[PDB]
DNA sequence: CACGTTGATTTTT
DNA sequence: ACAACAATCAACGTGA
């Protein structure tokens, strides 16, 4: 699979975009309470249940772009300082920090996912990504679980004096789905092993990931596209119609329902496509990148590689 | 000549930081015509350069023709999107945060010691246009233009499903007197040949916009409740 | 073993992730009646019951989070107190309150399992944890109680009167089985000692520890990792499938299932796998480990170590 | 840019 | 019978 798509991608990195988008769709799946909050609550929206004309009106849960594209992001980081790529050492010739002015301007995390220091030089996120929805209702999507934090000798009081530390939480519910379109403008062939690499290698979102927070993606397609292909909403709203709302359905019809939706979308969204890749090509194109990421040799010189083309562009175009 | 009537539903909340008050930045009603030029048309017609760096990296490139990113390029093309009018909206306050990438945080004051610098440390409330909301807008060209079916918007690259129809030549007519819009609309891409008479406004970043006015000049009755000024370009005013 | 995977670990504790996963794959099996609440009632959650072949909804009890942390924590903490590197006792030098301002942010505890309240700022646990779930449904797995408090003559009534102090409650019934895995980041060698230490040295989970809720954690596989392996969920799915559901096996043939289970979904992981000690090398492991906590010398030796390891942490890139 | 410094509000049958 | 949390998230001035 990977030796045919070499052909796809840019040979090195491009100044202007040039409009050939890798788009990745995906299937999250909650496996453990994860906890998409902010402002002490669940993040929720009203939608339209589904595409096919209906009057009734539906709250989903909301992941925002933020919430999945920073563990993703983050995941990538620490394997280019296991690499040796990058390090954390202030001392170092080539630190790298998330935010500050101490962000590198070379380092393939800087180059894909976007850097802005101020006049000393910014980036475009190449990776492109959407707000994920809910399958189903927050009603049928969500559980509240107390907890409680007592003193270490097993108790709520102290010296006779109760703790006030006892709060409800908001959680999701260890099946729910969130169907996902990440895209990658204008990448190299390692560029899409590195974001790839991202999307499967990360497995924790949200709050508490100390204690919470897993989430299994299984990934549906891989298209190559002149352009967008279609909303998180819209490939969500097409499923649950696909579905006719019996949303309890077992992890691998729901993959599967999924991979028919995307192609009866994809036929009517105006965009050329090259490829389209699913099913059985699919499946051996995942298990030739994990065959990259369980080997020293392979990873060690692809993940080189892009240092090189990253670093290359950095002095050649980027912020020098 | 073509005209076409675009209405925009937003498929994930829309932040611009168009005013800021303490803890809260908010976004205004209103999509703003370049923001909605650059999001129709740049790589397939202005260009996209991933990188900046120097004065270019803070410095607005809007009209002027040294530079690449210009809605100037436009101008050659025979293409004017106008601003957009909100059909049905709502908004969310949502937070937003700097993460800790270290096992240690401490929370440090903006302005203290290793904080000095304006980034976004800490934390702050975004007031986003959200999925509940629909937008109007119209783009006239010269010629038929094969426009995307999704654009971006804002601080956070959020989708917009274009859904767009040809206003055909049987149901618009062209007239010139004295109209009101009722539609935005950007006095910097106000010729010579139209004035505005009366304007009601929206103040805004970049440029502030008109949400309703009153104009001498040409028009076309797109439908028999709204008039479009006609020649409209951008930066007509420079 | 010992000896060897000393060379694995950090020299000392990094501000930020290193990759550098430690994975330990367990089964926790109840003995003596645990109750896993949360408003009331025992923690359930529809799930399907296997991955592959028997594509059944099913609700399984759910060890949620902290209920698999907190008595690790807490045994952990009782035996820094018994080496005598912290305290209990007001106006101490090397105090650490449980949970409240005056934790220490120097103590293993304080570092490895993380802080949060008042000032001199919070700290990430370097255990990361997830909600376990039974492999069984939870029909097969409980069962109601009734309790009674008479008064102490040996009757419900001391004027005529009905105490009628009479309630159910529910149990988790013994030999129900927990799969989970623990991940550890970013250890040194005698922080992987702690950890497992607190793994293999506690013995009671639930509510009621006083009268109930003894466990037997069986170590099943350690694993080196460039990164997070699959989740709670996903180990307990499998390991269902490939017992047909025929979940009335003893103890050591579900010990030797959930190893082969563990390998097989370990080869499916784009992670790079260092180490993966198992079966015959991990009951050699597991001895070497036991030599320390059963040593007087050796443990205070290395827990002592650990103490300075971590304080040079707070020190150096923590609380100061 | 890099040193130093330390006060304020009024209340949800 | 009895707890529903707990903290942290500048605003200048002065000299070089």
């Amino acid at each position: 699979m990977l030796d045919s798509l070499k052909s796809q991608f840019q040979p090195s990195f491009p100044r202007l975009a040039s409009g050939h988008y890798v788009h990745f769709l995906m299937l999250r799946h909650s496996q453990s309470f994860p906890v998409f909050q902010t402002d002490g609550v669940l993040n929720t929206t009203r939608t339209q249940a589904g595409l096919l004309e209906k009057t009734d009106q539906l709250s989903r849960l909301v992941m925002f772009k933020r919430k999945q594209t920073t563990p993703e992001r983050l995941a990538g980081r620490e394997l280019l300082r296991n690499l040796g790529l990058t390090s954390a050492d202030k001392s170092a010739k080539n630190l790298c920090e998330y935010n500050g002015e101490g962000s590198c301007k070379q380092c393939p995390d800087c180059i894909l996912y976007g850097f802005a220091i101020g006049d000393s030089g910014s980036e475009r996120s190449k990776v492109y990504s959407d707000s994920a929805f809910s399958l189903g209702a927050y009603e049928q999507s969500h559980r509240s679980f107390t907890f409680n934090a007592p003193f270490e000798g097993g108790t709520m009081s102290e010296a006779g004096v109760m703790r006030s530390a006892i709060n409800e939480l908001d959680h999701i519910l260890p099946e729910v789905t969130f169907p996902t379109v990440e895209s990658l403008r204008d990448a190299t062939y390692e560029g899409f092993i590195y974001v790839l690499g991202n999307l499967l290698r990360t497995k924790r979102y949200g709050a508490q990931e100390s204690r919470t927070g897993t989430m299994k993606n299984h990934l549906v397609g891989i298209v190559f596209a002149d352009g967008e292909i279609f909303s998180n909403l819209h490939l969500t709203q097409a499923l649950y119609d696909q579905m006719g709302g019996e949303l309890n359905k077992p992890i691998s019809e729901l993959c599967e329902t999924a991979a028919t939706v995307a192609q009866d979308l994809l036929n009517k969204e105006p965009v050329r496509k090259s490829e389209l890749i699913f099913g059985a090509h699919l499946d051996t194109l995942l298990q030739e990148v994990n065959d990259i990421y369980q080997n020293d040799a392979e990873l060690t010189k692809l993940l080189g590689s892009l240092y090189q083309q990253t670093q290359d562009y950095a002095t050649e175009f980027g912020a020098l | 000549t073509k005209i076409y009537r675009c209405k925009l539903t937003l498929h994930d909340n829309v932040f611009f930081a168009s005013r800021e008050m303490g803890i809260l930045y908010e976004t205004e009603k209103y999509f703003h015509n370049w923001a909605l030029s650059y999001a129709f048309f740049k790589g397939t017609i202005i260009p996209h350069p991933y990188g900046l760096v120097g004065q270019n990296a803070q410095t607005p490139a809007y009209l002027d023709r040294d530079r690449e990113q210009n809605l100037l390029h436009l101008n050659d093309s025979g293409i004017y999107v106008f601003p957009a009018q909100p059909i049905h909206w709502s908004y969310q306050i949502n937070t937003f945060k700097a993460a800790q990438s270290a096992y240690y945080g401490r929370s440090v004051q903006f302005g203290g010691k290793g904080a000095t610098k304006n980034y976004p440390i800490n934390y702050g409330r975004a007031k986003e246009l959200a999925v509940g909301s629909e937008f109007l807008t119209y783009i006239v060209s010269q010629k038929e233009l094969d426009l995307p079916v999704w654009i971006r918007l804002g601080k956070w690259s959020s989708k917009i499903r274009v859904e767009v129809e040809a206003i055909a030549p049987d149901q618009i007519k062209t007239a010139s007197g004295v109209y009101v819009c009722n539609h935005p609309l950007n006095p910097l891409d106000c010729p010579a040949n139209q004035q505005i008479l009366l304007y009601n406004r929206v103040v805004m970043p970049p440029s502030s916009l008109f949400s309703q006015s009153q104009l001498q000049g040409d028009y076309w009755q797109i439908d028999r409740n709204t008039f479009l000024p006609q020649g409209f370009h951008y930066g007509a005013t420079t």
